[PDB]
């Protein structure tokens, strides 16, 4: 007979690969952190003298 | 039809060990090598270059304009 | 008498990490030195040598606090 | 009865569950320091206060994390349910004493909330160095309640030794030589021998600085000749013994847990690995120094600690390819025990790696006191010590309780811990190289990233831990009652079911010398 | 003195199912009272004293 | 200094700083290779069908694993040891400079010839001038002659600390009642920074360590003003 | 058939590839019609039928090794369980970052960094290999 | 019933009472540290010597009056009090070490000499000598002690256990008189903080060890010792064999050679 | 004599699984929530 | 130590023995595939006899099962052995697991 | 090394009291001649107040702080002084 | 010099001491001091394990100087085999103590 | 290992509720005392 897995574990797979992509976009890009990133290739230096 | 060849039947865990341990020791071979020159060397060089013809005074007149000196304007 | 000093030189009684010895034994001598020649009828220059080496390297507080305790009769070392 | 049964006990089974709760809470208690450190360290600023709060939080995940957690858990909790299994011994050779050890050990925990209570609480690291630890600079209770509680864990863990050595020389079978008891018996008796030769001279080095405090001796102060060095020789002294005690018994577990899974009769060398635990405890008290290579010490004696510090990784090689051979051929069961014992063998490996480059004094110059040392240690101890527990745990949690776990959540459990850990400690390695010092609540901001990144994977840790609460509730929930176990004729603490009798080998086993 | 262990191993092997540190007598059951008592009593008083320390006293 | 996103040391600014780099990536590459090699093998003895539990023999492959462990530590210990002991190496300085711990700044004193002493502390987040670095910039910067062997001593007037420098390959305990040696040369002029490395209370995080390395004649001019 | 607790000193069975013969027969107790299949295998196995064969096979033996051997769906519940719970910590991540972190400091500014960069490539941070080496300060631009 | 020949202790409740006083004995120090009250200490003293005696008291009815130490529980015992006397010789090496590491690096505080500037040890040939003759003999009479159990002879056990019990007071009267009449005290630098740190734990330990022969003394009176079985007198001699070794150090290393 | 058994080895009940859930939540609970609580004690002085 | 022709012969001695008894049966197939290799078909041709002796046809059928699960992932041993001991299977009656179904999962 | 005695016939109690009435009691005797003899007072030195020595970084948990446990006046100076 | 007045073990030793002590005296091991001496473990000549009751565990170590301990029950009846090396083993019950 | 059906065995939805409740015990009384730090600090 089918077991729980037989029966839901490509859901549950589907379901929780989604979801903890989403989430981890969403606060790594959405919610203000600053990751500091390298300024190397992104930024403009500017006169600080 | 035909029959079937006897294959190999003993050692076969054996075997499969001794072959991949040998490949193995080929590949950290070939990951040395790449490591010796994709950093060691590198640095070495990176090292070299900067400082062969380095002048250092220069170094410093390009930073005392910049004003980055409590010493020296 | 051989001046031009720098700063103190590499001494083979000191040759570690640890330097806390070296200030105090040219402390000493320093000191020792000055009383020898304040009595004897002699001029503390001859002193110099070990005054320019402790100064080197003694923090000011340390210089400081042994100077206070040998005004006060409580300098432990010998003089 | 229950009091006579709980508070009373004279049985080396319920004093090992007491001993399980006990780390168990402790545990939960050391993740909620080690989550306030990274949330103070999560982003850039300061979110407690200055480095004194945040300090004592430190040293106390520290205290914590060590001696109310693994040592309990390893020690009084494995060692007292299975070591006497393990040589078909009735009980434990002082089974009041061993008594004591447990309830010891809850007054040694008060007193360390005690310190963290009263004044601004022991902000000194778990070093506890002079004179930052002195009257002067922390003066009040705090840091003398710290001394009184490792006073009691290191009574608790004196009495504990002296226990096991006995019992583990006296109480086997006749016909059974030492060379005829399991690995994890050897680890538990190597482990006592460590705790009785260490801990006395920790016990010296703390009372020399609670007299500093309060008996106004000057041990470690300069203004009566005393010396701030010689407490770090001391504690040391301890500390280096304390972190081979912290993994030794790890060793022996996950030597019977290879074994097991791999479907084996035994493990592959068996006097090779009886050799390299007591080669590492050896060596492992000719090495202290090598905490103190910034201190000032002479070069010959920086060479010297280098170089015995590197040789202990000859015998724990053996141990680590040992391991390996274990698996060769096996019939490989991929239990989540078997999951801890296997990410335990790779990690601990790396985590001993990081211990070698330490071990250079010249590049430890500019890696001490940074956090590659913290990248290190908790390698083999998140990663090794904690790996072996959650391991052994899983793996005998039925022969302690008669009850299943689910294999599938604890597999869940497993995966989570395991990207939590590594993402957590792994960018600390560059953090280290790059110059973060340790025992910082705010760093410059070039090391924001690592910082950000390392905080979110202590996190993850987190939801592995609760999630391995509801894992033990379920099982006790659902009461699946344990039948048949494999490979009994080569792990004799099963053969008394699951759960064995409170009194087990009353009459003992029998083995002729043939 | 004479040598009376044979009584007292007699008392001490009396099958009255007693554990061996109430086996002497009434004696033991006050003494262990005793005990336990300061032992709890001064376990609470720690406590109060601990909750005491804890906060400033101006 | 330390830049974002960074994996490895700080560019070497000391020949002894260059030598641990090139000791680290030799050493590395053992390390590497090591864990690579156990992940490696624990992967093939997993991965097959094939069963062999009967009891095995172990003495022959024991002396491989420690024969070849033995031969890799000796050759990690030979240059680190090297080092160790160029390190050591005795090498006249031309100048002393001693520094004092204290909660929670150093103090600096130059004393080879007049009495130069003053305070060095963390410039406050709220005053740092646009362009300058969050908890690492000092109002009194550590003046130092470029291209020069320099004597450093380190103690400390309360409790202990450790000056660090991580560019120079610097890291020294600072001790009450005790007088540290180091040896510093830099081969370039710049400004160099280190953060006190041993845990000193409420402000441990905020006491850095910032050198000014300049040609001599401007060290020499800044040390008559600093009088 | 049925396993009991009270049965754990006596030998038992399991099925397990490397221990093929275990130490007593899956069915001990046989019916009228077992017992006389167990007769029957005294004589010539060439005259059992195909259905007596897998009978007297399901009488020693549980599962086949086929069966036991058999893979699981189990990874996609473990995998994807494991992600849900990664998940569900980017939200208590989230919760934090919203109720508990206070701004950052003010040197994390565009302007600021941009000043910082200058300042840092004007000292020649790391000009060797780390940072000021990627800046050409020829063209004045981070180098390709 | 068992057929093995070890002790099934009965469930008991002096761990608890001892551990609750080990709390209350370090709480106690610290209230008497810093809250001025020694009212926690006494409390806890108190119920640790009652601990202690109740434990002990029981040891004796469960081997004396039951029976329960055959020669295997009697084995374990043996290693149980060598490894608890190891213990107690490393716990006194890190004062060793203490003592050793502040007086062949003499600080320039202490006038960069030892004994340090201001220091005036004791003459080790006065009264120092003299309690090394004491617990020299005291060894002596224990093993004449010893000699006589095992040779049945009631009489001279009890005269030459009381002789060494003597002796143990007499160095004890000794140091107590010497530590009053000291010129320095233990606040005195680190002369006076390893003196006295090192030679009072050394003290406490012959008040224990003489406290230990007390006790065989009065089991001796009530004939609990046999010719062949009498552990606690043998541990209570290894234990006073080991505080008259660690004296030897503490008179070589700190009284004679340190002075 | 004492309990024997599956869920009687042991100085807490199973016998109802949610009497059990509170049990485990008190205790595993009230570890965690500790140096939470020290931390508001010793910021909530000064 | 001896030839693999040595190993061999000791193995089908062992289970030729005619009085060979149940236990005997068992511990001589379990010890066997402890070892590094696939038995040979004069092994496995004397254990099913010794099968046949002791009236175990079920272990017969398994003694099959264990010959292929010994082979691992080389999935021409099996077929070669069932090859070489047809002769054998056709004069005991002995069905191999494919004939009776017990190679489906 | 011998000592200088003998005996070794056997170890017993006979040979042990021997050895505590005709050695060990004897030495303790002489040494408690030699010690109640070089006994008496002698002369308390200059008082100089010394920084590494009456050390006090903290009261004393008893008296008024400032008093050493086996405090002696007559040896025991203050860090003031001697009593008077 | 040497009076008496110190009792001996045979005159006041008790309890499970005493129990040892004197089956000692008699060349009998009830309480399992010291190790059985194998027999040559054949079917014909069995180990002989006694028992008070109907079941005892068993410790076989098969080969001299195996690091490896060999354990399971052995009950009362026809005598068994270790798993390992066959060698035969049979429980003897008995009666009050070994 | 094999072992009994569970005795008293715990459906889908008590595991979601002992799940739910284990993580409200951690999470809630930590929250609480984070989400008021400020008060706490600048009280
Ligand atoms: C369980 C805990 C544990 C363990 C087992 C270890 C194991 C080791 N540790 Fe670690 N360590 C700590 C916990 C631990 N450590 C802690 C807590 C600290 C900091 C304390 C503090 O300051 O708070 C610390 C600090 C520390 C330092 C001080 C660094 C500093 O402060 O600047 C050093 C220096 O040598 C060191 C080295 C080692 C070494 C060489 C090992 C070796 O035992 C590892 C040996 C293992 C291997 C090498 C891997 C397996 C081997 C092979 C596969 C064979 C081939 C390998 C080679 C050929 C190299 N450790
Ligand atoms: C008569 C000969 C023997 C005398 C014994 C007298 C009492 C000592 C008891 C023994 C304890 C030993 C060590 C305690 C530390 C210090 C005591 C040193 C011995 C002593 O008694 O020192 C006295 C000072 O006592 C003082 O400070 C006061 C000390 C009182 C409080 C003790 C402090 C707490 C002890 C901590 C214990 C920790 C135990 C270890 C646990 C290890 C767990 C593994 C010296 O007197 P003084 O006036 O300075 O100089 C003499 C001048 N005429
Ligand atoms: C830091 C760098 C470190 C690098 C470390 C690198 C390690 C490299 C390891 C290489 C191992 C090579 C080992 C060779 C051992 C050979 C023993 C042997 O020769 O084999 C046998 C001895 O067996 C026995 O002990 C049992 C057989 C196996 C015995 C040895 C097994 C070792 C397995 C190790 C697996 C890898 C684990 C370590 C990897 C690091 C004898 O076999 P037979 O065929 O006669 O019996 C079969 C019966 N027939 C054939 C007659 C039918
Ligand atoms: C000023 C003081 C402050 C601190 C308080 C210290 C107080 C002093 C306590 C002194 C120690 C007294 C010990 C009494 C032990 C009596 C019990 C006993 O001795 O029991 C014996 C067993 O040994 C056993 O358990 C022996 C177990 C004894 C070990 C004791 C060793 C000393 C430990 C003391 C603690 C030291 C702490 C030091 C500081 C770090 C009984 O066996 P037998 O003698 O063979 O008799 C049987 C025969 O009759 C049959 O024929
Ligand atoms: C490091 C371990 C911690 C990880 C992160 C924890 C995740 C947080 C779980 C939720 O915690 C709750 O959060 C609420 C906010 O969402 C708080 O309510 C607070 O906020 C509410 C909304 O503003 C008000 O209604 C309430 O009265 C006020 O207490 C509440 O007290 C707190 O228990
Ligand atoms: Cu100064 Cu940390
Ligand atoms: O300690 O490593
Ligand atoms: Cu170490
Ligand atoms: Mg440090
Ligand atoms: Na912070
Ligand atoms: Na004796
Ligand atoms: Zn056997």
């Amino acid at each position: 007979a089918p077991d729980f897995h037989d029966k839901y574990g490509n859901a549950v797979l589907a379901s929780g690969a989604t979801f903890c992509v989403a989430v981890w976009v969403y606060m790594a890009t959405q919610i203000g952190i600053e990751w500091n990133p390298s300024p190397v290739g992104r930024v403009t230096p500017k006169e600080w003298r | 039809s035909t029959a079937l060849a006897k294959p190999q039947m003993r050692g076969l865990l054996a075997r499969r060990l001794r072959f991949h341990i040998v490949g193995a020791f080929m590949v950290s071979l070939g990951f040395a090598t790449f490591y010796k020159f994709a950093v060691a060397e590198k640095r070495k060089k990176a090292y070299a270059d900067f400082y062969r013809n380095y002048d250092s005074m220069k170094d410093f007149e390009e930073m005392r304009k910049a004003g980055i000196f409590q010493s020296a304007k | 008498k051989i001046k031009n000093y720098q700063t103190a030189p590499f001494d083979s009684r000191f040759p570690n990490q640890n330097q806390t010895r070296n200030c105090w034994q040219n402390y000493l001598d320093f000191h020792r030195c000055e009383k020898a020649m304040t009595a004897k009828g002699g001029d503390v220059s001859v002193c110099e040598w070990y005054r320019r080496v402790y100064k080197s390297l003694c923090p000011i507080s340390w210089v400081s606090t042994w100077d206070d305790r040998r005004a006060e009769g409580t300098f432990p070392g010998k003089i | 009865m229950f009091i006579n049964r709980w508070l009373f006990s004279t049985n080396h089974k319920d004093i090992g569950t007491l001993y399980l709760l006990f780390g168990a809470w402790a545990g939960m208690v050391g993740t909620a320091l080690s989550l306030l450190i990274r949330a103070e360290l999560g982003q850039p600023g300061t979110l407690l206060g200055d480095d004194q709060i945040y300090n004592v939080v430190v040293t106390a995940h520290a205290f914590v994390m060590i001696f109310f957690m693994v040592m309990p858990i390893m020690i009084g909790g494995f060692g007292n349910w299975l070591v006497p299994l393990m040589i078909g011994a009735p009980d434990m050779a002082f089974p009041r004493m061993n008594n004591m050890s447990f309830w010891l050990l809850p007054p040694s925990f008060l007193l360390l909330l005690a310190s963290s209570m009263v004044e601004a609480g022991a902000g000194t690291g778990w070093t506890v160095y002079p004179p930052l630890a002195g009257n002067l600079a922390h003066a009040g209770a705090s840091v003398d309640l710290t001394i009184f509680s490792l006073h009691l864990a290191g009574v608790s863990s004196i009495l504990g030794a002296i226990n096991f050595i006995t019992t583990i020389i006296n109480m086997k079978p006749p016909a059974m030589s030492q060379y005829q008891t399991p690995l994890f018996v050897w680890s538990v008796m190597i482990t006592a021998v460590l705790l009785l030769l260490s801990l006395p001279v920790l016990a010296a080095g703390i009372t020399m600085l609670l007299t500093d405090r309060n008996l106004n001796t000057t041990f470690f102060d300069p203004a009566g000749g005393g010396d701030p060095i010689l407490y770090q020789h001391l504690f040391w002294f301890f500390g280096h013994p304390e972190v081979y005690i912290l993994i030794l018994p790890g060793f022996g577990m996950i030597s019977h847990i290879v074994t097991y899974y791999s479907g084996k009769k035994e493990p592959f060398g068996y006097m090779g690995m009886v050799w390299a635990m007591m080669s590492i405890g050896f060596l492992g008290f000719i090495v202290w120094a090598h905490h103190m290579f910034t201190v000032g010490m002479d070069v010959d004696t920086r060479a010297y600690f280098t170089s015995a510090t590197m040789i202990i990784a000859i015998p724990t090689g053996v141990k680590v390819f040992s391991w390996l051979a274990t698996l060769h051929g096996g019939n490989i069961k991929w239990s989540p025990a078997m999951m801890w014992a296997l990410g335990f063998i790779f990690l601990f490996t790396v985590g001993g790696l990081t211990g070698i480059v330490l071990a250079n004094s010249s590049l430890d110059i500019v890696l001490h006191d940074t956090y590659y040392v913290v990248a290190h240690f908790h390698y083999v101890l998140s990663m090794g010590a904690v790996f072996a527990i959650m391991g052994g745990f899983v793996h005998w949690f039925p022969l302690f309780s008669g009850y299943t776990l689910n294999d599938t959540w604890a597999k869940i459990h497993f995966a989570i811990m395991f990207v939590g850990v590594n993402m957590t400690f792994f960018p600390q390695h560059f953090l280290g190289l790059s110059g973060m010092p340790r025992r910082y609540s705010d760093y410059p901001d070039a090391y924001t990233m690592w910082n950000t990144i390392s905080s979110m994977g202590s996190f993850i840790s987190l939801t592995a831990v609760m999630l391995m609460v509801f894992i033990i509730w379920e099982a006790f929930a659902s009461k699946r009652e344990v039948l048949t176990v494999d490979l009994t004729t080569t792990n004799l603490e099963w053969l008394n079911g699951c759960p064995p009798p409170y009194h087990t080998f009353e009459e003992p086993t029998y083995v002729n010398l043939k | 003195f004479e040598n009376r262990v044979a009584e007292k191993q007699k008392l001490f092997q009396e099958d009255n199912g007693l554990p061996v540190h109430l086996k002497g007598g009434a004696t033991d059951n006050i003494l262990y009272r005793v005990t336990m008592t300061l032992c709890l009593g001064g376990t609470l008083y720690s406590l109060y004293c601990l909750g005491w320390a804890s906060f400033p006293h101006k | 200094m330390a830049y974002p996103m960074q994996l490895g040391f700080q560019d070497a600014t000391s020949p002894i700083m260059e030598e641990l780099l090139h000791f680290h990536d030799h050493t590395l590459m053992i390390v590497f290779l090591i864990s690579s090699l156990v992940l490696y093998i624990i992967s093939l003895m997993l991965t097959t069908k094939l069963t062999h539990t009967s009891t095995m023999d172990a003495q022959e492959v024991e002396t491989i694993w420690t024969i070849l462990p033995a031969i890799i530590l000796i050759l990690i210990a030979l240059p680190s040891l090297r080092i160790l002991y160029m390190m050591d190496e005795i090498n006249n300085p031309s100048l002393t400079v001693k520094t004092m711990g204290h909660q929670w700044y150093w103090s600096y004193e130059y004393t080879d010839y007049e009495d130069l002493s003053f305070d060095s502390y963390m410039i406050p987040t709220s005053e740092l001038k646009p362009g300058e670095l969050r908890l690492l910039e000092v109002d009194n910067r550590v003046v130092l002659p470029m291209e020069m062997t320099i004597r450093m001593l380190v103690s400390s007037e309360d409790v202990l600390h450790s000056w660090a420098v991580p560019s120079l390959g610097l890291k020294t305990d600072a001790i009450p009642g005790r007088l540290n040696q180091t040896t510093l040369m830099s081969s370039r002029p710049g400004l160099y920074y280190g953060q006190c490395s041993e845990i000193c209370g409420s402000n441990h995080s905020f006491m850095p360590i910032v050198l000014e390395l300049v040609p001599l004649k401007y060290f020499e001019k800044w040390s008559a003003s600093m009088l | 058939s049925v396993v009991k607790s009270e049965d754990y000193a006596l030998p038992s069975y399991v099925d397990r590839r490397d221990y093929p013969l275990p130490d007593v027969a899956h069915v001990k107790n046989l019916s009228a019609s077992q017992k006389a299949l167990k007769e029957k295998e005294k004589a010539s196995w060439s005259s059992l039928s195909i259905d007596e064969k897998v009978e007297l096979y399901r009488l020693k033996f549980k599962e086949s090794f086929a069966e036991m051997n058999r893979s699981t769906n189990e990874w996609k519940t473990v995998v994807g369980a494991a992600m849900f719970f990664i998940g569900f910590t980017a939200l208590l991540l989230i919760w934090e970052k919203h109720y508990v972190y206070g701004p950052i400091p003010h040197t994390f500014e565009e302007e600021w960094v941009a000043k910082q960069t200058k300042r840092m490539l004007d000292m020649k941070v790391a000009p060797i290999q780390g940072f000021s080496a990627k800046w050409d300060y020829d063209k004045n631009e981070w180098k390709k | 019933h068992q057929t093995h020949a070890y002790h099934m202790v009965n469930p008991s409740p002096w761990p608890l009472t001892g551990a609750l006083s080990a709390l209350l004995m370090t709480s106690g120090l610290t209230m008497w540290f810093h809250f001025n009250s020694m009212t926690l200490l006494m409390i806890g003293l108190t119920t640790n010597m009652l601990t202690m005696y109740q434990w002990w008291r029981d040891v004796i009815r469960e081997s004396t009056f039951q029976g329960h130490h055959t020669p295997a529980v009697q084995k374990g015992l043996r290693y149980g009090m060598i490894l608890f006397i190891i213990s107690e010789v490393l716990f006194f090496t890190g004062f060793f070490w203490a003592f050793y590491h502040s007086s062949l690096a003499p600080t320039p505080e202490l006038g960069g000499c030892w004994p340090p500037t201001g220091i005036h040890p004791l003459n080790p040939l006065e009264v120092p000598l003299l309690n090394t003759s004491v617990l020299l003999a005291s060894g002596v009479s224990i093993t004449w002690a010893h000699h006589s159990l095992m040779e049945g002879d009631r009489k001279h056990m009890l005269q030459a256990l009381f002789i060494t019990i003597t002796l143990g007071v007499y160095f004890t009267l000794l140091q107590a008189s010497e530590y009053y009449e000291a010129p320095f005290t233990i606040s005195d630098g680190v002369y006076g903080s390893t003196f006295f740190v090192a030679t009072g734990f050394h003290g406490l330990h012959v008040i224990i060890g003489s406290t230990f022969l007390i006790v065989c003394f009065f089991r001796q009176l009530k004939f609990h010792f046999t010719s062949n079985h009498h552990f606690g007198f043998e541990a209570a001699a290894w234990y006073w064999h080991f505080v008259d070794v660690v004296w030897l150090f503490l008179y070589v290393s700190i009284y004679w050679w340190g002075s | 004599h004492y309990e024997e058994g599956p869920g009687k080895n042991i100085p807490f009940s199973v016998e109802n699984k949610w009497r059990l859930l509170a049990m485990m939540t008190l205790f595993f609970g009230s570890g965690f929530a500790a140096p939470f609580f020290i931390v508001r004690h010793q910021l909530l002085k000064k | 130590h001896e030839t693999d022709e040595e190993f061999d012969a000791r193995w089908v001695t062992y289970f030729n023995k005619p009085d060979i008894d149940a236990w005997e049966l068992r511990k001589g197939m379990n010890t066997l595939v402890g070892y590094d290799l696939v038995p040979e078909p004069k092994i496995i041709d004397a254990a099913l006899r010794a099968c046949r002796r002791l009236n175990d046809f079920a272990s017969a059928v398994r003694i099959l099962e264990v010959v292929k699960d010994k082979a691992g992932p080389h999935k021409e041993i099996y077929p070669y052995v069932i090859q070489e001991l047809r002769p054998t299977l056709n004069e005991l009656g002995i069905s191999t697991p494919e004939e009776l179904g017990l190679d489906k999962v | 090394a011998s000592a200088a005695k003998g005996d070794h016939g056997g170890t017993g109690a006979r040979t042990w009291r021997f050895l505590t009435f005709g050695l060990a009691l004897p030495s303790v005797a002489l040494c408690t001649l030699n010690s109640w003899l070089h006994s008496g007072h002698r002369e308390r030195p200059a008082f100089i107040p010394y920084h590494h020595l009456r050390i006090r970084t903290k009261p004393f948990s008893w008296g008024d702080g400032n008093h050493t446990f086996f405090h002696n006046p007559r040896v025991n100076p203050l860090p003031t002084g001697y009593e008077k | 010099a040497s009076g008496g007045g110190v009792p001996t073990d045979e005159e006041q030793a008790t309890g499970l001491e005493r129990e040892v002590m004197l089956a000692a005296r008699k060349g009998q091991d009830p309480y399992n001091i010291l190790a059985p001496k194998a027999t040559s473990g054949t079917k014909e000549d069995p180990n002989l394990v006694p028992s008070i009751t109907n079941k005892r565990i068993v410790g076989c170590i098969c080969e001299e100087d195996n690091s490896t301990v060999i354990w399971f029950w052995l009950h009362k009846g026809e005598a068994q085999r270790c798993p390992s090396c066959g060698t035969h083993y049979k429980l003897v019950p008995h009666q009050l103590a070994h | 290992i094999t072992a009994k059906p569970a005795k008293t065995p715990t459906s889908p939805k008590e595991q979601a509720i002992g799940l739910s409740v284990t993580f409200l015990s951690f999470l809630l009384p930590a929250g609480w005392v984070l989400y008021h730090l400020d008060n706490y600090k600048k009280s």
